[PDB]
Formats: C-alpha cells, structure tokens, sequence
DNA sequence: GGGCTGCGGTAGCGTGACGGCGAATACCC
DNA sequence: GGGTATTCGCCGTGTACCTCTCGCAGCCC
RNA sequence: CCGAGAGGUA
C-alpha cells in the first residue's frame, strides 16, 4: 500500500455519519453543528480561557 | 454591490471573465509573472438586485459560487483591498 | 494535438415504492 | 425542563444461468 | 472480462 499526506486533516465520514455519530456522542455535540464546523461555515472554540 | 467568489470551470477563466465583462460585473484575478496566481477562482463584484446570482451562476464559464452553506460567501473588503499587490 | 472532467447555462433538471426503526426535533406542558 | 409525538432519513427488498448492445465529448486550452 | 441497459429460461 501507499499513502497520501493530506495537507489538511480530514474527517472520516464513517465515524461522522454512522447514525449515531461517533464523533457526535463522543464530543457531546450535535451532528448538525459538527457538520457546520467541518464544512467551514461556523467556528467552534478550543480553550476559551478567560 | 458586495464581493463574491466564483469557482470557474477548469481552463475557462478567460471565457468566464469575457462574458462577465460583457455584463456589468467586476472581475478580479491576480496574474503572476502569464497564468493566474490562483487557480480557477475569480472575484466578482455585483449587487443581487441589479444582476441576480442565478444569472451569475448560469454564465458561460462559471461553475459555482463559493457557498459554504445556503447563501454564497461575502468576502470582506479588506481581502479585496489586499489583493492589490 | 491534450488533461481532465463532471450539466450546460447567462435555468432547471427532479415528479410511479414501501415498510421499520431509531434519532432529531417540534409542541405543549 | 422533559414527555409525548411527529418527521426525517437511513436500512432492506430471491437464486442460478443464457443472449444482445454500449461504455466520454468537450475542448478551450 | 469490469460496469450499465434490454430481453429470456427455471
């Protein structure tokens, strides 16, 4: 086998949309808002801080 | 009149820009030196009441809008200013 | 001659399966 | 706030074999 | 010798 260095990280669609979502009920975050974060129309915060 | 992005068909940016120049739509694409600096992306300026986005989408040489969702993306005027290299 | 590529257009095409089940969500507390 | 209850959207829909045609045009780079 | 479409046998 070979591999492709994907220059951006990329979500596996099986663990995103298997019904139920594994990333969905792993993050406690709805599948719609995860698809809105992944497809570049909304942001999600990481370590909001003060 | 706010700035939109258009992904053109592959290798038809000249024809897409020609038809959008026959319409009253501003085009913007940096030429590097002569091939464009970007790929098939192109920046248009219009107003959706003057010329509608469906008429822009049905232009010879325009594949689609950069959408990200329902509505096509507004790019801010600081970006369009900072393509004046 | 050629790379590549998803329609060809200054829109709209789609349109005659049906059920089960589970999550997502709406309406009403 | 959570309890019904509707809607959405994914699943699935027999076996084996035989024959035939037809399978990229556009194309502006 | 892979896919699709049409037809047929049981």
């Amino acid at each position: 086998m070979g591999h492709i260095e994907l220059a951006s990280p990329t979500a596996h669609i099986w663990f995103l949309k298997s019904l139920p979502s594994r990333i969905g009920l792993l993050l406690d975050m709805p599948l719609r808002d995860i698809e809105r974060v992944l497809y570049f129309e909304s942001y999600v915060v990481i370590e909001g801080g003060m | 009149q706010s700035w939109y992005l258009l992904y053109c068909k592959r290798g038809q940016l000249q024809r897409a820009q020609e038809h959008l120049e026959r319409q009253a739509v501003n085009c913007l694409a940096p030429m590097i030196t002569s091939e464009p600096l970007f790929p098939n992306y192109l920046f248009v300026e219009f107003d959706p009441e003057v010329i509608h986005t469906t008429t822009i989408n049905a232009t010879r040489g325009v594949s689609h809008f950069v959408r990200f969702g329902a509505s096509p993306a507004i790019v801010p005027s600081a970006v369009i200013h900072q393509l004046s290299v």
